[PDB]
């Protein structure tokens, strides 16, 4: 009955579950997860051969997220490992499979950094998101 | 009738029943789902 | 007609492989009005109430958050039960998200279908950890 | 129609009372078509196979020769099953001949007689000591 | 007098099917004075110690506890040896617990049982992965 | 103010050069309240609890015993985080003890020391292989 | 000072060392290792795509060794595992690298079976040899 | 002068000696043998 | 002038990598009139004799039969010594042919070639296991 | 000339003195062809 | 008359050489009235009683199935006794079938026949593995 | 020119005699430029760094405060080195203050004085207790 507060591991696992369920169902609402100074890169590839750079905000990450069509995405998580970091933040490492538009499942590797909003207790926003398919890099 | 150990002809061949299904899964649909994924 | 041992062993293999690979597809193992515990504990520190109905089983399965749920089967015992059912007692170890392996037991009661022969739907699925009680 | 939880709890109490008060009449709990295994090992190390039939069950009980077995039922969970049957999963500690307690996992399957109300027989009995298989 | 290639193929298909299906009954292939050496379990797992007899062979196999070990056979070489024995060297991809496919070599030396014609038992069984050596 | 990408590249090159060269002085990259989780080290090798502090980090690294761990870095991504911190996630191929080349991900969260400008220490270090999952 | 008899592990290791040292230095003399009933395959590949068959004698072992024309071979044994078998014989499993004429190092897998001649104690001959490159199999 | 932990500028660079050779092996010849076969 | 700590560490890395990969090329570490005592108890129950010259060193090295020799360096200590030499004491674990790891020490005395910069040849190489003595 | 049992003297070392060889090679025959280089 | 120390040492080396190479011919060492015990155990756990007579001794030796016994002799002490006989005290390690070495304690007493000079037979042989009686 | 084996053996005996008989004058075994380490641990757990200079060696010895050091020297191996110098490698057990024995590993480097015939001084001293590092 002792309420306590969520551990970093449980927080990270809950965030992974919430993030990928929302992405699979309503990708357009994904932009609500991030913040004003939230850096985001999601398996990009520019017209040069090197991985794409990262966005550093809200409007432009929403624009990127619309740029990727992100329809009927199926995700299969093989590894979520979370730990505590500076300012009660949680650093999360995720590995698994992702498939967009019902294509073949491709191996993805990702790193989240969640930070507290401060004013509201037990509220976290995605300060950092680093996602790469290990097929356009390996 | 070439069997090995304490085996006679019949046991493990019947112990491998490919026709058995569970739930609504089509025969072998679960297997294929696991393989190459 | 196959051996109850045969049915139990094959179901154990299929269930504990599909649990690792695609846990979201586990709901297709059960049928209408099937009991599925697997809670271990609840908010009040008590064995979770059974959830009935495929929708409820799927919801609870998704809530459990199985990621790379490895299973270490120590023993599987299958016996014939009423109405040409099979009762399976599976004991072993389980590790979710590559965590520490915990001892577990699981009781499966698989009922058949008068329509399709050699087809079984899990009527009862009871799961418990050793540490949560001892 | 009493609750399956109460049915399983009452049966667990009576069975573990007769395990030591009077193991001679333990076979009266089992029906003609009934499976029984109580955690045995063979020379090769595989767990002992179950026996069938009330008389074979009685003979196996006598071979086990329970002498003042002491029970501590850590957990018992009973649920509904085919033909209003009950499946009971019990976890606890059993000590034989006043020796050290041993952890055990068990599954009972009780099927109604169909002759008189609220009467059950042990269709299935799967007992397993933890240390023997883990 | 069955062909050495024929008996090698029959044994390889039988052994791997049983290994994928019923890991518990894997010991049945062996007997007395049979050497079983595999990948090895220890504090570090590097020291892979041979074990003898059905007792130790079954214990080691259950310790390794293959679960849905999928095997894709790439090559089989069977040849004749002393006492009309058969030596089998096998290449394949073994994926245990739904891990990745890993190359391996399994070398069997099979001896005739003597009593029943066209009956063989695994006298020597040397298993060695690829990644752990190279 | 140094660029987050620049500091990420500098740290990755320095850390892996030191790791290949002098594994003993690897702990010098960390300090107090620094979490270090890396691979799996247990009887089964699956669970590896993270250790905190320079003492425990050095002990864990020495228990790992990196011997000529050749690393081929395929991708480094470095970004900004709280307290003007830097988070760096790297993809590469790691082969220790002259073993096979294996894929991995290492994620560092670096915190500024606060005293000296352009000074950082490894506050969080999460390492994972590719074969351990999937 | 107790003389004793060599263990199967030591016998197999010594045989592997002798086999590959002789082969690297004087391949033409390798024919002496075998016996009248010595089945032998060595990384064969006929003009069909399937691995070659076996040879079971001295004269054909010789001509086969001259057929593969071993010159200045560089072998690198990565694993040798020996065990006792029927009639005091020893079954040996070998894995490693083999390069002929200074070509690329090829992954090789081999299985020897050594049997006692009988007349002179502690004397063996190679009853069985199964050698294959992983490249021509995998 | 961007260093990490407690190092100053370049002690690790000094600890990384590429010109050091042992025996008659050419500089980096050993690394070549161990990495590329 | 490189520090003895650096020269010793580099030599330890190169030696215990080349020992694993290409043992036949170890003879080129040494020079003329160099002592190589690596070995153990002889027939007369005495420490292994010293072999001098690349001829005897290579012969002894090939006699040792270093197959897949795995080494875990617990400690390396390097100290400057006479004639601008380096004395290195390396203690750790050694396993030949993937066998059980045995505790060992090795003492290297490295002398610098007469007319070249940063070039060392092992003048003395003394090796001893722990079990053979205690 | 110490002897034990009914065993002849020296026949013990005769029986246990055979060295481990291979093929039809004499003891140590393989080595000298091998040891022709550095 | 040679030294009893040398006599006992030579007998020890010959006895273990024959115990390893040709265990069938070990009986030839024993004589009509000789005692043998080689560290057996019975159901009750008392050490096995010694046997007598050359034929019964040979039978027991063959039943012990000595297969490639590897023995390291830590200490031999031979001394004079009645009728110029020699008592030999042996401490060492012995392992059959290439298992791990087991520490053993042994006492021989040899007696001259009086027919030909410098001829001895094993009057009594007592052998005990340390781990079985300590 | 006495043999290096005898030189090293005599020095070992004298050094371990003065280690307990009179540790005050142990500093006399070293010169102006001598390295000394005797198995110490720091706060971080790395082995203690060696000291240099005769006066610093004397200080370190006094800090170690050897009181009646009982030493059992299991193995000594002395061999030639640069300009008639000798390297000694010693393994054994050492216990100070009449406490429990501890396994130790040591290397001495003795360089001739060049002014007095058969004069040696400890240029280098490396001492490591097994428990602290392994």
């Amino acid at each position: 009955m002792v309420m306590e507060k969520p551990s970093p591991l449980l927080v990270g696992r809950e965030f992974v579950r919430q993030y990928y369920t929302l992405l699979n169902q309503a990708p357009d609402m994904l932009h609500r997860f991030y913040g004003k100074n939230s850096s985001y890169v999601h398996g990009g590839l520019d017209s040069n051969g090197k991985p794409a750079d990262a966005v550093y905000g809200q409007k432009e990450i929403h624009r990127k997220v619309m740029s990727q069509n992100f329809t009927n995405c199926h995700t299969k998580i093989r590894h979520v490992d979370a730990h505590a970091t500076l300012n009660d933040g949680v650093v999360v490492q995720v590995m698994g499979l992702l498939s967009n538009n019902n294509q073949a499942l491709r191996r993805f590797m990702q790193t989240f950094v969640l930070a507290p909003e401060g004013s509201v207790a037990n509220k976290f926003y995605v300060h950092n998101d680093i996602f790469r398919y290990q097929d356009e890099v390996f | 009738p070439i069997t090995f150990g304490d085996f006679n002809d019949g046991e493990i061949e019947s112990l491998s029943s490919e026709l058995l299904t569970f739930g609504d899964f089509l025969p072998g649909e679960v297997d294929d789902l696991t393989d190459s994924d």
